[PDB]
DNA sequence: TTTTTTTTTTT
């Protein structure tokens, strides 16, 4: 009559409760008794147990978790409600959640077969959408109706599930119960959609996608445009309209960035100067003290491009960024600089853009002929499920605070170069559509490459006649690098030598100092200062603005895109 | 606005062409005043020429073959 | 659309072919059907369908006599004569005086050469013919005649037909949002003859859509719903 | 019916001999197959259900007529003849059996209802696939009172609830626990009949196939397969509520076996593991043929043995079938590097251009053929379609991405308005494609190689104008090509006489498997690396090209050409298996680049 | 009865 001991679950609950107390760090001082300390102040309810340490302390256990992770999850959470009663200030009906991390072996969204349901996996991908956060009923307390009793602790499974039996021999309604909602147990619930990462795409294929379901204090870790790394279990989900048809869903428990630039834990100079490991900080200092730095970042960022020494400099100064200011009235000065390149055929334009977009993190790459207006900036999509018009983020938004690389900028249509100017001016994106009214921020820096009208750049006209951009756009860039293929012969030896060298010594002949991983660190560090202007420098600046206008002065010469 | 004579415009709802009788079809026996006789749309000026010629407007286009009697008086001012 | 009041909309009917009459009729085809006329099961108004008992193709304006199409020895008499080739030539559109030689070529167009395939290199076995000439020489009469003397034929005018309406067009269904293919003139006239008069007045971007059908005799579509090659 | 068939099948599997040749008598044919299955993984046995037509005729009636009540017997009767290697290697899953047919059996238009539920073979061109769909096999129930968990099996094709707890007997308390049950996979694919084998003046059909547990991801859109599987028909319900089913059923195909290996085309890149499956008798042949002083001109001249001389164009189209090395530039941050060759053919009419495209397209596997006006901007690369069921925008692949390993023949290159022509700029130089539309922001990639054909402007090569004026293409597009072959029509009477004498011959009436295997080999085990003597002839070969192409006004030379020479030079070395680029491999692929524009 | 994307006829 009485229930059955799910032995494989309770034995695991017991051993996990033991592990939580016995395991200690390098200096005694049991570690899951101090991380579990902050677990009492409100809004914290997830303990993050590393999985490699559960491998040290035990191994007959890891093979039970990693193979029954759905059977034994409802117990690895009760065995955390007992271990934390030693604080006495937790509300007695509060519930906690275990969140693993640092699994050994990874997987791919295409290896998620149906032989993986109920196990413990680990997945990496991008993030496309993020729905809003909701409550979700985990265990309802049905207030009985005729008995005025309380049927209690009834578990829902993807539906309302209406338990229909009462422990009272006189329960006039085995089909009617009004549940309360001030004692029942709710948990947050966000549902996002992830898309196969770039480095896994089999050639000639469109990327797949799946639904992940964040269900805890982890509920707004992943945002759109990020490259998080989820670790949970694959589950099946029915179609509740007819409760069949099943569909796969990932049920994540922990989520963390895929490659931390600072491996400590994940916003000013000190917060970051804390995570700097000893070698990291003794190297960043060495660079910051280096002289001729401004020539060893160019030579180390673009190692396979002979010449154009005046373009690499501009690209660097674009990567570092200026100081973004907000006027007291409520307006805002643009902080980051935009850069456009214009040149003859085959002059290494798309190579600067490919370099920048593969080096930088959170920088997007798009062509111009294969884009749209509502695809760059922001869209509006009818979710018939919610039957509402919601906002979709565009390339100018999921590259925020990064760099948007637009190739072939002058192939875009007439109406698609308008939406981009409306964003490049005010740094924002307005939306006024079916039932949506919003204003979104966009603090991207644009790196664009274009082609002169009729192939070659004609050096007897102004710019406005050599390119077919609009008039307003050409004003919002303020750095142009016209490249020309001067029909010379001393270069045509140098470029030849460099290309054949690169192709003969494929991975060598590249002798850059300051390896690429290191420059990311230096650039994440040095991008948190706000330099000021001394009075002498202000005088110098106004004098230079004086000496620039008059060069365009009448009589002697002439120039293009007047100052 | 719509014009002086009739037009054939692609209706958003119907996605097809519909007929817009302008002013000279609404003025029944009345009088129509015009200024700047070189500003009016080329097509519109052609059609007003024919309307003062015949005293009716008959458009034969995409899905429209109708006639509208124009009975009004033109008081034009040139430049 | 001929036997409709001057500007009225044609009405349709539904035919439930089943059993053995299936696969007889092709879409876009003249046909004659014989069957009961019943209402549909499941207030008092009713929707009706025709329940076909017999389907006969009437393309030739009379019937399909492919079974009785065998010739007689009394006709082999003619076909064996010395100048059988020259009788037919004179018996093509006899209402038209002269043009003794043009009618000799419009017959070769109806008979057609042979088509090879050596080492996998197709060679077409059809013949194409143009009739450049002054006004009023009865060209649109010759073409109207060669239209009726062909089992599968089509008639098209250069100034009243667009380049996607000759080859094949991709069109959407506002009921399903799904793009489907729809054959043009050259597809519906697969094993037959197509006739295009007013050929110098066809728009220049709507005329290069024939260079494909005149040599390789396929139509290769790669629009945004479909990617295929129809046989024309 | 069950015991009577395994006994008759084991015999076949043991005593069978064929008058044939495999992998370039070893009597135990299927026993040798079953031995190979044991020496490696892959527990599938590809049996040809025509061999079983020679050895027998009363199982070949019962395999294509009751296939679902037979194929389990054909598995069991193979598990036991696995006795030889039972103790040696013990794999886990099971052994399998997969009947098929070398040649098709039906079309997609002649599937009649006397063929429901019986083995059937068709052929087509896969259009699109779907994501996996679970499918329950073993239920797992659990009571709310006794909390006792029984596990009922699905036997007939439906799941029945017990309704009595073996302990507490509450007469209905057994809920179904979903995520504790067992599922299997299922994918939905769509075929499309080939242009050949369809009636006069009609449009292609489609047929829905359902894959299953292990065949679940073995095919890609853009492939030409010979699917073999049962043919089933299941009812549908007018309401998703009532049990009033319709009377017109709905059919699909439970696939059992794929086959992508067609005889006439080269080896697709699924057979790189199969290159190690070459007879060592054959590698001798290849290595020895690769030593004759002219194996280049001897293989080239064996392409399309119906075109007349045109000696250089066949050289170019032969080097295109090998391509430069696949170097790995991930370290230098440069990105990736194109290794395939794009070829353009321009020349006045009648010069047999479209025949060369029609020949290549029928040679290479994974290819396409497009035209001028019947192809749009998005139909070539990637479009966005309102998916019908889920009412959501989903991405699809065009033609330049379906090829992806092979050649994308684009005839009528001139007659494409400049919009849809400026799309090739990305996919043909970087081997990528960056899409940013309504909800889709992604970046595909492909390894295609264009082979285009155009006509001069005015369609007549008038020698009054300059070479950069008969073509009338921009420079930012002419430089992405690296072999611009200008065919012309000179009026030499000797040439006309020889050509006519050749063409008439086509009206009366080297091997392939040498070329078809030489190519697979030269792809699998070759990687030419440059030298220092070759690299020193590549620098001057670019410093002269500039002075030459500058004045004449024919076609300028930009540094991109200096990479093409590499692409060509290496591609020449692969022809002779030289594994190292030397001097002559630059002079040849320089004379080729120079003597094509004249 | 709304967006967004893609093809073809029309002013
Ligand atoms: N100055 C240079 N130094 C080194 N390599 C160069 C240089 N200029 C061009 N190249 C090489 O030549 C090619 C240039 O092609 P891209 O830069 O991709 O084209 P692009 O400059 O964008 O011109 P278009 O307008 O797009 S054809 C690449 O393979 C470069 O490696
Ligand atoms: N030799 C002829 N024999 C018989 N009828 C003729 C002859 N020449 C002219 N006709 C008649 O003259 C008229 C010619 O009209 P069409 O046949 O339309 O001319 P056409 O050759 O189409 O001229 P275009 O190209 O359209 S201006 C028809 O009524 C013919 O019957
Ligand atoms: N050298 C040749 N060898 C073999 N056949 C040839 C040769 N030259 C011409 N032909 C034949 O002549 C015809 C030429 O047709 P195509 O190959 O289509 O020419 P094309 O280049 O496509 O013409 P345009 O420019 O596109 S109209 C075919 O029937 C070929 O068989
Ligand atoms: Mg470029
Ligand atoms: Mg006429
Ligand atoms: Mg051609
Ligand atoms: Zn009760
Ligand atoms: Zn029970």
């Amino acid at each position: 009559h009485l229930e059955v001991r799910d032995e494989v679950a309770e034995k695991c609950q017991k051993l996990f409760l033991d592990f939580l107390e016995e395991f200690q760090s390098s200096d005694g001082e049991i570690k899951y008794l101090q991380l579990a300390e902050e677990l009492i102040r409100p809004e914290r309810n997830t303990l993050v147990v590393s999985f490699v340490d559960l491998e040290q302390f035990n191994q007959q256990l890891s093979t039970t978790i990693q193979e029954e992770f759905y059977r034994v999850y409802p117990y690895l959470c009760r065995a955390l409600k007992t271990f934390v009663k030693d604080r006495k200030e937790i509300p007695l009906a509060k519930d906690f959640y275990v969140a693993f991390q640092d699994l050994p072996t990874r997987h791919k969204i295409r290896e998620l077969t149906s032989s993986r349901i109920g196990l413990l996996t680990r997945i990496s991908g991008q993030v496309v959408r993020t729905h809003p956060v909701h409550p979700e009923l985990v265990s309802g307390t049905f207030l009985c109706l005729d008995c005025q009793t309380v049927i209690r602790d009834v578990e829902q499974q993807f539906k309302y599930t209406q338990p229909n039996i009462c422990r009272n021999p006189v329960c006039a309604n085995r089909r009617r119960f009004l549940l309360d909602t001030n004692k029942s147990r709710f948990v947050d619930f966000q549902k996002v959609r992830i898309q196969e990462t770039q480095a896994e795409l089999p050639r000639g294929s469109i990327p797949r996608s799946l639904e992940v379901i964040l269900r805890a204090e982890a509920v707004e870790s992943a945002q759109a445009g990020d490259k998080c790394d989820f670790t949970g279990t694959l589950i099946v989900v029915p179609d509740v309209s007819k409760l069949l048809s099943y569909r796969l869903v990932f049920l994540a428990c922990c989520v963390a960035p895929t490659n931390p630039r600072f491996g400590g834990k994940e916003q000013t100079a000190e917060s970051i100067k804390n995570q700097m490991t000893v070698k990291e900080w003794e190297k960043v200092f060495e660079m910051s003290q280096d002289k001729n730095l401004y020539h060893n970042l160019c030579t180390s960022l673009f190692p396979t491009i002979h010449g154009n020494d005046e373009v690499k400099r501009g690209v660097l100064l674009m990567l570092f960024g200026g100081v973004p200011k907000t006027t007291g009235e409520g307006t805002s000065l643009r902080g980051d600089i935009n850069v456009c390149i214009v040149g003859d055929p085959s002059t290494a334009k798309s190579q600067f853009l490919k370099h920048v977009e593969e080096f930088s993190p959170r920088a997007v790459y798009t062509s111009g002929k294969a884009s749209s207006a509502a695809g760059l900036t922001a869209a509006v999509v009818r979710d018939e499920e919610s039957h509402e018009f919601v906002i979709e983020a565009g390339a100018l938004m999921l590259a925020d605070n990064g760099v948007c690389c637009i190739d072939e900028f002058d192939k875009m249509d007439v109406r698609d170069q308008v939406a981009i100017h409306e964003a490049m001016e005010q740094q924002t994106i307005s939306i006024t559509k079916a039932g949506v009214k919003a204003t979104l921020n966009a603090r991207t820096s644009i790196l664009a490459a274009a082609n002169p009208i009729s192939g070659h750049y004609d050096r007897s006209k102004s710019l406005k006649q050599n390119i077919n951009l609009s008039a307003p756009i050409m004003s919002r860039f303020d750095l142009f690098f016209i490249l020309v293929d001067e029909c010379n012969e001393v270069t045509d030896y140098a470029i030849a030598r460099r290309i054949v060298d690169l192709h003969s010594r494929i991975e060598e002949s590249i002798d850059r100092v300051y390896s690429l991983d290191d420059i990311r660190r230096y650039l994440l560090f040095a991008r948190q200062f706000k330099p000021k202007i001394s009075k002498e420098s202000e005088d110098f600046i106004v004098e230079q603005y004086k000496h620039l206008r008059q060069r365009d002065g009448s009589g002697v010469t002439k120039s293009s895109w007047r100052i | 606005a719509a014009g002086l004579t009739a037009s054939v415009m692609r209706d958003p709802s119907s996605r097809n062409f519909i007929m817009e009788g302008g002013a000279m079809v609404l003025a029944d026996g009345g009088v129509v005043c015009i200024d700047e006789f070189d500003k009016m749309r080329e097509d519109d000026r052609v059609a007003i020429h024919e309307a003062m010629e015949q005293q009716t407007i008959s458009i034969a286009k995409a899905g429209i073959t109708t006639t509208l009697n124009s009975r009004c008086s033109v008081l034009a001012a040139a430049n | 659309s001929d036997q409709v009041p001057v500007g009225n909309i044609p009405r349709s009917i539904t035919v439930l072919v089943e059993g053995e009459n299936t696969r007889i009729a092709q879409p876009g085809d003249h046909v004659s059907v014989t069957g009961i006329f019943l209402p549909i099961l499941r207030g008092l108004l009713s929707e009706t369908y025709l329940e076909a008992h017999r389907i006969v193709k009437m393309n030739k304006s009379e019937d399909d006599e492919s079974g009785a199409g065998e010739l007689t020895r009394e006709e082999l008499r003619q076909i064996a004569e010395e100048d059988f080739y020259e009788k037919l030539a004179a018996s093509i559109a006899p209402e038209i005086y002269g043009h003794e030689d043009v009618k000799k070529a419009l017959l070769l167009l109806l008979v057609g050469g042979v088509d090879q395939s050596p080492r996998g290199m197709k060679i077409r076995g059809n013949i194409n013919i143009c009739l450049m000439g002054d006004p009023g020489v009865a060209k649109s009469q010759l073409l109207s005649y060669i239209d009726r003397l062909a089992p599968r034929s089509q008639y098209t005018t250069g100034r009243g037909s667009s380049g996607v309406g000759l080859t094949a067009a991709v069109l959407r269904d506002s009921v399903s949002g799904e793009l489907t293919l729809e054959g043009g003139a050259l597809v519906l006239a697969d094993q037959g003859v197509c006739c295009i008069d007013e050929f110098d007045k066809m728009a220049e971007a709507d005329r290069t859509a024939i260079h494909e059908v005149m040599e390789q005799q396929t139509i290769s579509i790669a629009k945004a719903g479909i990617l295929t090659t129809l046989n024309a | 019916n069950v015991a009577a068939c395994k006994e008759n099948f084991q015999r076949f599997l043991q005593r069978f001999i064929d008058p044939l040749a495999k992998e370039e008598i070893t009597e135990p044919l299927y026993m040798q197959r079953l031995g190979e299955i044991n020496v490696i993984g892959e527990p599938f046995l590809n049996v040809n259900c025509e061999h079983i037509k020679s050895f027998d005729k009363n199982l070949y009636r019962q395999l294509i007529s009751y296939p679902q009540e037979v194929i389990p017997t054909f598995d069991m009767a193979v598990n036991e003849i696995f006795f030889d290697r039972y103790p040696d290697s013990i794999l886990e899953h099971q052994i399998q059996v997969r009947p098929f047919n070398a040649l098709k059996t039906k079309n997609m238009r002649n599937l009649n209802p006397e063929d429901i539920d019986q083995l059937i073979t068709i052929s087509g061109m896969v259009i699109r696939t779907s994501q996996l769909i679970p499918e329950m096999q073993e239920a797992f129930f659990q009571c709310q009172v006794c909390a006792h968990t029984t596990r009922v099996e699905m036997d007939r094709g439906r799941i029945a609830e017990p309704s009595v707890c073996g302990r507490c007997h509450t007469t209905h308390s057994m809920a179904l626990i979903h995520n504790r049950s067992l599922f299997s996979d299922k994918q939905m694919i769509k075929l499309q009949e080939s242009p050949e084998d369809m009636p006069a003046g009609q449009t292609p059909h489609t047929v829905i196939l359902f894959a299953h547990n292990d065949l679940v991801d073995k095919v890609q859109p853009g492939d030409r397969v010979n699917v073999t599987g049962i043919y089933r028909a299941v009812p549908i319900r007018v309401n998703p509520r009532v049990s009033n089913v319709k009377s017109v059923y709905k059919t699909h195909i439970d696939v059992i076996h794929y086959r992508k290996t067609d005889a006439k085309r080269l080896h697709g890149l699924d057979e790189e593991a199969e290159q190690k499956l070459f007879s060592e008798k054959r590698v001798e042949l290849l290595k020895e043929l690769s030593r004759k002083p002219d194996i280049y001109e001897r293989l080239a001249s064996a392409l399309a043995p119906s075109i007349y001389e045109h000696e250089d164009i066949k050289k170019g189209i032969l080097l295109q079938l090998f391509g430069g090395t696949r170097k790995d530039f991930s370290h230098t941050g440069r990105g990736k590097f194109r290794a395939e060759i794009n070829i353009l053919l321009c020349g006045d009419p009648g010069t047999s251009k479209s025949q060369l495209l029609q020949y290549v397209y029928n040679l290479v596997p994974r290819g396409q053929y497009t035209s001028g006006k019947g192809s749009s901007a998005v139909g070539l690369t990637a479009y966005v379609m309102k998916d019908p069921e889920t009412r959501q925008l989903v991405l699809q692949t065009g033609a330049l991405v379906l090829s992806d390993n092979g050649i994308c023949c684009i005839d009528e290159f001139d007659k494409m308005n400049e919009s849809t022509r400026s799309v090739l700029h990305e996919v043909m130089e970087q081997q990528t494609l960056s899409i940013a539309k309504a909800g889709i922001i992604c970046q595909l990639n492909a390894r295609t190689s264009v082979l285009a054909a155009a006509n001069p402007i005015e369609s007549q090569w008038n020698p009054k104008k300059t070479t950069i004026e008969n073509i009338q293409l921009p420079h930012t597009l002419l430089s992405r090509f690296d072999l611009i072959f200008l065919l012309l029509d000179p009026q030499d009477e000797a040439y006309d006489r020889r050509l006519a004498h050749h063409l008439v011959a086509l009206y009366y009436q080297l091997d392939m498997a040498v070329l078809k295997d030489y190519i697979a080999y030269a792809h699998s085990t070759i990687m030419p690396r440059l030298s220092e003597e070759a690299s020193q002839a590549l620098i001057e070969a670019y410093v002269d090209m500039r002075k030459i192409g500058s004045s004449r006004g024919m076609v300028s030379a930009y540094p991109r050409q200096l990479e093409s020479l590499i692409r060509l030079a290496e591609a020449h070395a692969k022809v002779r298996l030289s594994n190292k680029v030397e001097a002559i491999d630059v002079e040849e692929a320089k004379r080729l680049h120079r003597e094509a524009l004249k």
